[PDB]
């Protein structure tokens, strides 16, 4: 009941930036091997014992915010069901550790190489320990997303990533058929060393706030072009089916010609002596009709992509000629240019655009091809192995092969465009690739509500470093953290990506900055007015005001804020020390004007918005969802109703709704294998209930009704059982024979449309639980369906209803009893555990999920060094000096 | 009644012998997962003389099975530790303690 | 001295009045009617920071008080004695904590030399 503390070190996390997946038609291999050798660990730096795991994480989730969260803080590889982690004694996920026979088992101590291992083909993460099988398995995960080598550790560690190749030597055989990670570095990017999901890194002046960053979903490495099956071949492209073959014949042997790849009458094509000038008669006539009818393929996906052709001007087979130039001479039947050759000619940029995407179409079928052959990516080519450097989506593909695919059809659309045949640009369609998420786009940080300002004149600045979307201003105390900043009124704000000002909406102000650009934020509370500077000169309205805004109520007080998106970073400086505030003497002294921060010895503590979903209070103002606390006549049981306002109005939201009750039930420590009711079985039963009522006119396939274990921040606005996290942790023997294979989630759930011609009658879904066999059944309308659970001992769950709103009567969670089964409030309450009669208690009430909340940003991170310590070495890690923190840990819930 | 659990191994050559004291540093959970003492917090090893009775029963029953420097885990049921009655106001009645002990120096 | 004899001056304020409308002056554009818009107040609105530069914030005190000198039109050479003869009025760095990181600025300029 009351709030327990404690002291607890900072724990972070550092992978490679190498991202493996699965999906239909991926261009991925799955099967990758990596390794971690620990160097020095000391085994107690600070009262709590120093933490160490290694294991694989997940890119759609695993986001270990420093400081507080699930449990009693310290949250590293497996304190949720996105990570699966490995101490050496234990197998980590779900916050739960469960122990794991090694030959020799410890914790990882120095001189250690631990091996672990994804198959993502059935999938499972395997891992040895000094190289000894380390006999237990996580399967059956869910395998959206990517995955991603992670290392978790508090201070006082070192150890060393050994990726395999030039990044490490492995100490260690990988089991047969096994990839190095090292075979993973994207055509783009470097290998190196980062943490996850940070909001704040240092930087040259001072710590550099950072916003979301873009990670590759697992769809963005299959390859999706633009069928060209469909495409009946039209009258004016046949007409014009040869000379652009033609020209492709050969194009790619003009380079080479009078080189040491020259041609040779003795030879042919691939024989170090190519270009064979000739003509595509000489060459094999597959080949020959097949270039023909690439060229053809080529326009074919012109028509797809929506191109068009038209002829106008004088023909360009009268005023081109071929130039047999003193290079590209051949002793084989004459000497021309390769290709077909072609005079003075231009592009626009349309056919620019065009010929990008026409070459991305043609690496993309390409590569879906090679796919489905079997071949897969990898950073070194192996042709037996039927690897292949070049196996990604476009989009991923480096720029020299880029250039060099653009290259070829940029010389086709060229010819085609000198005969004068239109390339019609298709229409243009906005797309966003990403959607649902729209709130882990944007991180506000603000001052902490305790420095807000009602009177004086005062400044403080922002330096862009990278120009993007950011804004920057003053807000309110009681500020939204899931509104854009300005579009309430709880914020006067500056939007630099093109200059405009932000309260209560738009209105454009200014320049857009640069990157370096220093943005001045100043308020003046006696004239009720705010100015920003950009690089010391004063943005002006185009009304010619000087003031930003004016007129302003001083009202509760005014506060520093900032907004970064997707890949932005930027340096704010409240000032606390005035020689570092750069353009502040051009603007901002002598005006009166004073630091935000002058003597705030400590720096000003900044609250960030946390993007993790946390379970919160339904509102008592809400202008949509309303909870109704009905009590219980005798044939009904006390409810909690949820009823929608604004159903049918105009400005209806209509969204999954996340609901559960604010109290969970316990299971028993220990288990126990190794109408009126009867007294002493009701007395002596450990089974309790609750119902949840569909209201008619509320579709039952839109309801999912059970249980969340108190670590469920899943805000999925498209949710469905196949959605809700799972693994089995399997414990087998030295043969491999399974001992265990317990099953773990976070969401234990019934689908209401399993459970349904005419929709008029309420479907009322019964949830039970025995606390002391860990079972749970649940009922559809009095029959028994097919979905049980079990559940380990000692667990905590909620009752928890999903549901998106298709009445103004949603759903009603009925607090009530069966013949012979206790209620909620006997398993929630100790005062009630005899209590046969249904209770409501206040502390009893609906919470519903938050996407974003506010939270604290520490005032010292960790300080992790990373270095390649050599080509055989491999990366390295280093953190020694520590961190520590006094959680507070609110105990029903789990979460610190 | 107490179930040792190695986590890092020491000499397992050297046990504390009936009147050595043991020094040991050690904290401790409820077997739900919360803790009530440890003395890395007070930051002092804790001392006693085994054979006298000082401890309960399955931290010295346990901390004789461990060697000199190894770090193990206690697994203390209530009849080899507290039990029926409990720690009032610290642990509560018919409770199983576990004990992340690690012995420090034999006397 | 412009702005003074601006000031100074009532006619002179409508024929400038009358300038600006017989020419038919933007005002605006220049800057980027009323005599808000004036181009005298616009420029020492903009030249006035490069003159307060030199006070330093310890004579930010002495200005307060000429203030009233000014109000009461005091003649503008006694002015000067009026500032020998209240000459106690800059006061402490250490005692007065604005002042403090003021004061700093002021003193690191280099073109600011307390020579």
């Amino acid at each position: 009941l009351l709030l327990q503390t404690n002291l607890i070190n900072y724990v972070t996390s550092i992978r490679p930036n190498i991202f493996v997946g699965r999906a239909e038609g991926s261009t991925q291999y799955g099967k990758w091997y990596f390794e971690v050798m620990v160097d020095e660990v000391v085994p107690f730096l600070t009262a709590q014992a120093t933490h160490l795991r290694v294991g694989w994480a997940l890119t759609e989730g695993y986001s270990p915010y420093p400081g507080g969260g699930e449990g009693w803080g310290g949250n590293g590889v497996g304190d949720d069901l996105y990570s699966y982690g490995f101490d050496g004694l234990h197998l980590w996920t779900g916050h739960v550790a469960r122990p794991v026979t090694s030959p020799g088992q410890h914790l990882l101590a120095p001189e250690d190489v631990v091996s672990c291992c994804l198959d993502l083909s059935v999938p499972s993460i395997s891992f040895r320990i000094n190289g000894c099988p380390v006999q237990g398995v996580f399967e059956a995960f869910n395998l959206d997303g990517l995955f991603f080598p992670v290392v978790s550790f508090s201070a006082g560690v070192k150890v060393r990533f050994l990726l395999g190749g030039r990044h490490g030597e492995f100490k260690f055989l990988p089991p047969p058929g096994y990839a190095p990670c090292h075979e993973a570095v994207l055509p783009r990017e470097r290998l190196r060393l980062e943490p996850i999901k940070e909001y704040r890194r240092e930087g040259p002046r001072g710590p550099h706030l950072v916003g979301p960053s873009r990670c590759l979903s697992h769809t963005d490495f299959v390859p999706c072009p633009v069928d060209t099956v469909q495409i009946v071949l039209p009258p004016h492209l046949e007409r014009i089916r040869e000379k652009l073959a033609e020209n492709i014949h050969e194009l790619w042997a003009l380079t080479r010609i009078e080189q040491g790849w020259t041609y040779g009458p003795v030879r042919d094509d691939n024989k170090r002596l190519h270009p064979c000038l000739v003509n595509f008669h000489s060459l094999p006539e597959p080949e020959r009709n097949y270039n023909l009818q690439m060229s053809g393929e080529t326009l074919k996906t012109l028509l797809a992509l929506g191109c068009h052709v038209g002829m106008a001007d004088e023909k360009a087979e009268d005023n081109l000629k071929k130039t047999k130039l003193p290079k590209t001479y051949m002793m084989s039947n004459g000497y021309k240019p390769a290709p077909l050759d072609l005079s003075h000619v231009r592009l626009t940029p349309a056919q620019t655009t065009l010929v990008d995407r026409l070459a991305e179409n043609g690496h993309n079928v390409w590569a879906r091809d090679r796919v489905a052959q079997g071949w897969s990516y990898s950073a070194v080519q192996d042709i037996p192995a039927r690897r292949n450097p070049r196996l990604v989506p476009y989009r991923l593909l480096d720029e020299a092969t880029k250039r060099s695919n653009r290259d070829s059809l940029c010389q086709a659309v060229r010819t085609l465009l000198g005969y004068g045949y239109n390339i019609e640009p298709p229409d243009q369609e906005p797309s966003q690739v990403e959607n649902q998420s729209r709130w882990d786009r944007v991180r506000i940080f603000r001052a902490e509500k305790s420095y807000t300002v009602q009177s004086g004149r005062w400044y403080f600045e922002f330096e862009a470093v990278t120009t993007g979307e950011m804004r920057v201003g003053w807000a309110r105390p009681e500020l939204r953290p899931d509104v854009e900043l300005g579009a309430d009124e709880l914020a006067y704000v500056f939007n630099g990506h093109r200059g405009q000002r932000w309260h209560l909406g738009s209105e454009p102000f200014g320049r857009p900055w640069q990157s370096g650009d220093v943005v001045g934020c100043m308020i003046d509370l006696t004239e009720n007015t705010i100015i920003f500077t950009l690089n010391g000169e004063v943005l002006m309205s185009d009304s010619g005001s000087e003031t930003a805004f004016r007129e302003i109520e001083i009202g509760d007080g005014f506060l520093p804020v900032c907004s970064l998106g997707p890949g932005q970073v930027g340096h704010l400086n409240l000032g606390q020390d005035v020689s570092s505030l750069r353009f502040f003497a051009i603007c901002g002294l002598q005006e009166g004007f004073e630091p935000f921060a002058i003597n705030m010895q400590r720096p000003v503590t900044t609250w960030f918005s946390k993007s993790l979903p946390q379970f919160e209070p339904v509102p008592p103002e809400h202008p949509h969802y309303e909870v109704a606390r009905m009590d219980g006549t005798v044939d009904t049981p006390p409810c909690l109703r949820l009823a929608h306002r604004t159903w049918g109005s105009q400005n209806s939201l209509v969204e999954m709704l996340f609901l559960r009750l604010s109290l969970p039930v316990q299971f028993h420590q220990h288990f126990r294998c190794t109408n009126r009711d009867d007294p002493e079985i009701i007395l002596n039963t450990t089974t309790y209930y609750y119902s949840v009522r569909v209201f008619a006119g509320q579709e039952p396939s839109c309801v999912w009704v059970g249980w969340v274990t108190p670590d469920y921040h899943q805000h999925d606005m498209n949710f469905d059982l196949s959605k809700v996290r799972a693994v089995t942790v399997t414990m087998g023997d030295e043969q491999g024979n399974v001992h265990s294979s317990l099953k773990c989630s976070n969401c234990y759930m019934v689908w209401g449309g399993d459970f349904v011609r005419i929709s008029h009658t309420d479907l009322v879904i019964g949830c039970l639980v025995d606390l002391a066999t860990g079972l749970m059944t649940f009922t559809a309308n009095g029959k028994e369906s097919n979905t049980f659970f079990q559940v380990e001992p000692n667990t905590k769950l909620f009752p928890a209803v999903f549901v998106l709103p298709t009445h103004q009567n949603v759903i009603q969670f009925e607090l009530g009893k069966q013949k012979n089964i206790m209620p909620l409030s006997a398993a929630m309450f100790l005062s009630e555990r005899k209590n046969p009669a249904p209770q409501c208690p206040p502390r009893l009430e609906v919470q519903m999920l938050m996407p974003v909340s506010w939270s604290r940003m520490p005032n010292h991170f960790l300080q992790v060094e990373t270095r390649r310590a050599g080509e055989r070495l491999g990366w390295a890690v280093q953190c020694q000096d520590p961190l520590t923190m006094m959680a507070l840990h609110i105990p029903e819930e789990n979460r610190c | 009644g107490v179930e040792i659990e190695t986590i890092s191994p020491g000499d397992g050559r050297t046990f504390p012998k009936k009147g050595q004291t043991c020094v040991v540093h050690y904290t401790g959970m409820l077997q739900n997962g919360k803790k009530f003492d440890s003395s890395r917090d007070r930051n002092k090893p804790f001392k006693f003389r085994i054979g006298k009775q000082e401890v309960i029963k399955g931290f010295e029953e346990g901390a004789a099975q461990m060697s000199l420097g190894q770090r193990a885990k206690l697994t203390c049921t209530p009849d080899v530790a507290y039990g029926a009655t409990g720690h009032p106001g610290v642990i509560p009645p018919n409770a199983t303690l576990i004990f992340d002990v690690e012995l420090l120096n034999l006397e | 001295e412009i702005f003074i004899y601006w000031s100074k001056s009532h006619n002179f304020k409508r024929e400038e009045q009358n300038f600006v409308v017989q020419n038919e002056i933007n005002n605006m554009s220049f800057l980027t009617y009323s005599v808000q818009t004036s181009l005298i107040v616009a420029t020492l609105k903009k030249m006035l920071p490069i003159g307060l530069n030199m006070c330093a914030p310890t004579d930010q005190d002495l200005i307060m008080l000429a203030k009233t000198r000014y109000a009461l039109k005091d003649t503008d050479e006694e002015v000067r004695e009026f500032l020998q003869n209240n000459l106690h009025l800059q006061g402490k760095v250490e005692g007065s904590p604005s002042l403090r990181w003021q004061m700093a600025l002021y003193r690191g300029l280099p073109g600011r030399e307390e020579d």
